[PDB]
């Protein structure tokens, strides 16, 4: 109960945690030109 | 009994079909070539002339494009435009031959 | 990696390959406004 | 062949396939992303800027009505057509008017 050698990696970080609205992925437009997005 | 397969199914090459032309009385579609249609006797026509260049237009033209409108605007372009109407199980494909020479235009010039 | 991994997503075979294309013979710039030039001209 | 490799011809051979420079009246494509609209591709005619110091695609301020675009840093696609079967096309299918 003392030990730390076999303690699970990913609970060192902070315990605990379809469509995505916000992402670009149905709009084929080039990474290199998002300006025109802007709300101008 | 439902049994294995054999030769007379399994075909893969379609059979050949015979061209059935409607005669120019019983014709339905327009006597008008569209835009697209208009678009693509130019086109072809003036790829053929930049491949052979034989034409029989009296005017003289520099570019292939002009000599194609030209012909079809005089109505001299040696092409026909075919509209497959149905293609018929049978094996019979009903198409519509139509004489650009002898429809309206819709192109300006 | 695998061969059906290629196809489904926006990068995949399909979107990225077949409904879309690389091409040559194209230019692109910053547009800028020109009152010279008619609606059907571009600079 | 190149250009400036072969200077001993004093003419061209009939059936010959020139490449040249894009002039003053020719028609290119004309494109602004996203293409929403069927108007966001349109055919212009190409006036050669002789300024070298010109980087910009310019055009008319009436003509940002087809492509949704404005002159706050918007970038637009051009491409001239060099095949004569795109070429006749562009100018009487996909022109802007
Ligand atoms: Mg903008």
């Amino acid at each position: 109960g003392e030990d730390s050698s076999m303690d699970d990696i990913s609970a060192y970080s902070s315990p605990g945690l379809l469509d995505d609205p916000f992402s670009i992925e149905d709009v084929d437009i080039s990474l290199d030109v998002l300006d025109n997005l802007a709300p101008q | 009994i439902v049994e294995s397969p054999s030769i007379c199914e399994g075909f893969v090459q379609a059979s050949s079909q015979t061209l059935v032309i409607i005669p120019d009385n019983e014709r339905i579609t327009s006597n008008v070539l569209t835009t697209f249609e208009a678009t693509r006797l130019v086109a072809v026509r003036a790829q053929q002339l930049a491949i052979n260049g034989s034409t029989m237009l009296k005017k003289k033209y520099s570019s292939p494009i002009d000599i194609a409108k030209q012909e079809l605007f005089n109505r001299k372009i040696p092409l026909l435009v075919m509209r497959c109407i149905k293609v018929t199980p049978e094996g019979q494909k009903i198409v519509e031959i139509w004489n650009p020479r002898e429809m309206g235009i819709p192109l300006l010039d | 990696p695998s061969i059906m991994r290629r196809l489904p997503r926006k990068e995949g075979r399909i979107r990225k390959s077949l409904l879309g294309s690389q091409v040559w013979s194209i230019s692109r710039s910053t547009i800028c406004g020109n009152s010279d030039l008619h609606l059907d001209e571009v600079g | 062949h190149d250009i400036e490799g072969l200077k001993q011809d004093f003419r061209l051979e009939v059936g010959d396939i020139l490449y040249r420079d894009v002039v003053t009246g020719d028609v290119a494509f004309f494109n602004r992303q996203p293409s929403l609209e069927r108007s966001s591709i349109g055919v212009h005619r190409i006036v050669v800027l002789e300024n070298p110091k010109i980087s910009t695609f310019q055009m008319n301020v009436s003509a940002c009505a087809w492509y949704n675009a404005d002159f706050d840093g918007d970038q637009m696609n051009l491409w001239v057509p060099w095949s004569v079967m795109s070429r006749v096309e562009a100018e009487l299918l996909c022109s802007v008017r």
